[PDB]
């Protein structure tokens, strides 16, 4: 605009602000990381801090990718 | 900002979450491909198998027998 | 046989279990040694901690201040 401008979201992301500047929220469940190593990999929810359960007794792992719910 | 500490194993990190692929991203391809159907911007293209080419005169079959999905 | 795989950070398997330290070893020191009372095949012995003596003429007392048990 004319001397100004907006921080708009796309759709699926809720406008919330926050400590040191405003950002946009995940709209769904906490984000998860995928850890792999050489026997196993693991999972980590970064809103509830715990590790749980997952692929184990497995060997030389390398490298992970994913497809959200194909069915 | 540190998040947590594991293996010297550890091989990767990926946020599992579904914002982190655009879902609704349509597939332009229109089924004609006999085996694959990769994409390219703006639409998609066809191609078969290594050590098989097209049909001669049609850029869409090849000669490679098809194979069932597996389940 | 196999157990269990780990990180290769593992520097050490201990069995924690009561059996494997003989708990009713009594003790022979008296109490009659001021700091420390080592033991040795069949009794035990007098010493006090680095960088101090006997008091002349004792084999029991050191010229070291106590310390109080810490809690
Ligand atoms: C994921 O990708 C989809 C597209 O596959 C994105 O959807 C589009 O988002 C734009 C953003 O403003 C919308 O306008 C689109 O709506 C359509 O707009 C055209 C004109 O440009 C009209 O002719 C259509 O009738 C329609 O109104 C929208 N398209 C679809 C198919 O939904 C989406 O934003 C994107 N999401 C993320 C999170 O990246
Ligand atoms: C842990 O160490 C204790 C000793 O500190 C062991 O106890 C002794 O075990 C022997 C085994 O047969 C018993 O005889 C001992 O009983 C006593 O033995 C003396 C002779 O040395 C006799 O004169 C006594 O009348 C009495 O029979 C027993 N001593 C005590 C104090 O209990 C114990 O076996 C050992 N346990 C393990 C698991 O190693
Ligand atoms: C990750 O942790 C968050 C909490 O920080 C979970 O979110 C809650 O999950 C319960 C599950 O029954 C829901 O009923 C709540 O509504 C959720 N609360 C919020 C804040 O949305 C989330 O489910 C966890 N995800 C995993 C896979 O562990
Ligand atoms: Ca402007």
């Amino acid at each position: 605009s004319k001397g100004s401008y907006e921080c708009f979201c796309v759709d699926g992301f809720k406008s919330m602000s926050t400590h040191y500047g405003e950002r946009c929220a995940a709209d769904g469940s906490p984000p998860l990381l995928l850890l792999p190593e050489n026997v196993r990999i693991r999972k980590y929810n970064t809103s509830s801090e715990k590790f749980s359960e997952y692929l184990e007794e497995e060997e030389h792992i390398q490298t992970i990718d994913y497809d959200w719910d194909p069915e | 900002e540190k998040v947590l500490v594991v293996n010297p194993w550890l091989t990767q990190v990926r946020i599992f979450h579904q914002l982190r692929y655009n879902q609704s991203v349509s597939n332009p391809c229109k089924q004609v491909c006999s085996h694959l159907c990769l994409l390219r911007p703006g639409g998609y293209s066809c191609a078969c198998p290594q050590g098989s080419d097209f049909v001669t005169g049609s850029t869409v079959q090849c000669d490679a027998a098809s194979e069932l999905p597996v389940t």
